[PDB]
């Protein structure tokens, strides 16, 4: 069961099913990383509107 | 809400750690200058002991891999006594090529019913990312001719002002 | 208020300018130290290095119980696969040629569907291209992943051109509110 | 979409089965390897008794 | 790294713990992305107003 | 237009040519699935009457 817990994390992360389930969170750091990349870009779109 | 001294007292404590032996040029005290590099060394922090803990995952993995294949190996052996030598060329190369196939693949389960949906997965997707971005070229006209427009508009009346200081 | 960095912001402290461009050696487009990615990559090369033969004996054992499991089927059929369990030596001398065998049955099999052009190929080339498939893969995987970390700089394109029609318009406003108010409403 | 979850209605637990499967037969076989061990204990026993 | 410098180790942690946290932070890109493209809208409609 | 339309076009044909394509894989994926229920049995059986 915890097997389908971990597809299912994958799935909630974007990896698509029967994936490498070690690069989870290489992936969802990058998915911060993507956060990361933006909110700033929300600023760029607020502070000069 | 950190005051403006405890903002540059981080800041002092934060110069040294990213210099380190690099110089540390001088910055003019104002209030912007302390403001900017508070965020981003708040999310470096973050982000640096996030990938931390990338990287030892990484590292926990590969040993508890290295476990994993020493246990399946053994299991082999005491179990029908099989070795990846004892195959022969075409046995070895379907092996290497399934090998490199799953890398290709990023995959765990080596069932073919793991591989359909991965595989028209990995077919779709390729044609999916470059779709949808025909939208932002076929709108940058819109906003190429519109700037454009309004820039030759702006000299024509920069042009007008000083024709109409004239008249 | 430009809470965010402007060229203004830019000009207004040089020396912070200076600063953050030191900041360019240490912080990527990403934010990470570049060494941290130094350790990431060689935390990941002993990854691949112990995933190599993990995935060596992965589908060694795996192609054993997919045959054990298909002589199971042929069990049912007339020709049974009973002297499995009587012999040793002699399984294993059938086990090699038909693990082999199986290796054979799923890559063709596979092939056989992967590719309309290689549904009906012949067994070389079918072999040719099951050595080739995992670059065909990485190549489809490269291209795919291509125009996904391509889109965002047409996005800050798009943006910043966007901000500059306003400003054009701006100015283009004020131009405008002159040559009425100044030149023609009140003076003419 | 739809006959892509009917397929994966059975791809989530065919390996479940397969495992099932191979642990059901093991603890099966292993009754026979204790049938052997202590026959082998029964004859070992019985032809001093 | 998926709950973040937010909040520390909880005292019991759970796997749907865990997927409610991904299903957080994929909620989070998403409602962002949709600013993003809410903003360029109006951003864009006051452009055309220009 | 006709460019489009004959694009979505030969978009369906090789979605057709991979529908029936499907349909011989959920027929593979039963039969596997099914030969495993099979093998359920020997197991059940030896762990019976054994």
């Amino acid at each position: 069961p915890r097997g389908s817990s971990f597809i299912a994390l994958s799935h909630k992360l974007g990896l698509p099913p029967g994936k490498a389930s070690e690069l989870l969170l290489p992936a969802a750091a990058s998915l911060r990383q993507d956060l990361l990349l933006l909110q700033d870009q929300r600023s760029l779109w607020c502070w000069d509107l | 809400m950190e005051p403006q001294e405890e903002r540059e007292t981080q800041v002092a404590a934060w110069l040294k750690k990213i210099f380190g032996d690099h110089p540390i040029p001088q910055y003019e005290v104002n209030p912007r200058t302390t403001e900017i590099l508070h965020h981003l060394s708040e999310r470096n922090r973050v982000r640096d002991r996030d990938v931390y803990l990338v990287i030892e995952d990484l590292k926990q993995k590969a040993s508890e891999y290295e476990s994993e294949a020493k246990y399946l190996q053994d299991l082999l052996m005491e179990s029908v006594n099989f070795s990846p030598a004892n195959l022969s060329s075409t046995g070895s190369r379907y092996l290497n090529a399934l090998v490199d196939s799953a890398v290709a693949l990023e995959t765990k389960d080596t069932s073919l019913a793991s591989f359909i949906p991965a595989v028209n997965d990995l077919t779709s997707d390729l044609f999916r990312t470059k779709s949808k971005s025909e939208e932002i070229k076929i709108e940058l006209e819109k906003l190429e001719k519109n700037l454009t427009a309004t820039l030759v508009l702006e000299k024509c009346l920069q042009e007008d002002v000083k024709k109409a200081e004239l008249h | 208020p430009p809470c965010n960095l402007s060229k203004e912001d830019l000009l207004q402290n040089p020396y912070f300018s200076k600063l953050l461009l030191n900041l360019s050696q240490h912080v990527d487009e990403s934010g990470l130290s570049l060494t941290l990615a130094k350790e990431q990559a060689q935390a990941w090369k002993e990854v691949r290095l112990h995933k190599t033969t993990w995935l060596r004996s992965e589908i060694l054992h795996r192609v054993i119980q997919e045959l054990l499991v298909d002589y199971y089927v042929k069990i049912q059929d007339t020709n049974v696969t009973s002297e499995d369990k009587k012999d040793f030596v002699w399984m294993r001398a059938r086990l090699q040629q038909e693990v082999e065998e199986q290796l054979k049955k799923k890559c063709f099999t596979l092939l056989c569907y992967y590719d309309p052009n290689s549904d009906a190929d012949s067994e070389t080339v079918k072999a040719a291209k099951v050595w080739k498939l995992a670059e065909v893969l990485v190549g489809e995987q490269q291209q795919c992943q291509d125009a996904k970390s391509q889109q965002k700089e047409q996005m800050l394109l798009l943006e910043k051109k966007s901000a500059a029609y306003s400003q054009v318009l701006l100015r283009c406003l004020t131009l405008l509110q002159r040559l009425l108010q100044e030149h023609r409403l009140k003076t003419q | 979409e739809l006959m892509e979850r009917d397929t994966e209605a059975q791809d989530t637990a065919m390996e479940q089965a397969r495992q099932h499967t191979q642990d059901t037969q093991r603890r099966a076989l292993l009754l026979r390897a204790q049938a052997g061990a202590m026959r082998r204990q029964q004859h070992t026993l019985r032809d001093p008794m | 790294v998926l709950e973040g410098e937010n909040k520390k180790k909880e005292l019991f942690l759970t796997h749907g713990n865990l997927e409610e946290v991904a299903e957080k932070l994929k909620q989070n890109i998403s409602l962002v992305q949709d600013q993003l493209a809410v903003s360029a809208q109006e951003h864009s409609f006051f452009l055309s107003k220009r | 237009l006709e460019d489009e339309v004959q694009t979505l076009l030969k978009l369906k044909n090789l979605k057709i040519q991979r529908r029936n394509k499907c349909q011989l894989m959920a027929s593979v994926t039963s039969h596997k699935s099914l030969r495993l229920n099979a093998k359920e049995e020997e197991a059940t059986k030896k762990l019976k009457q054994s």
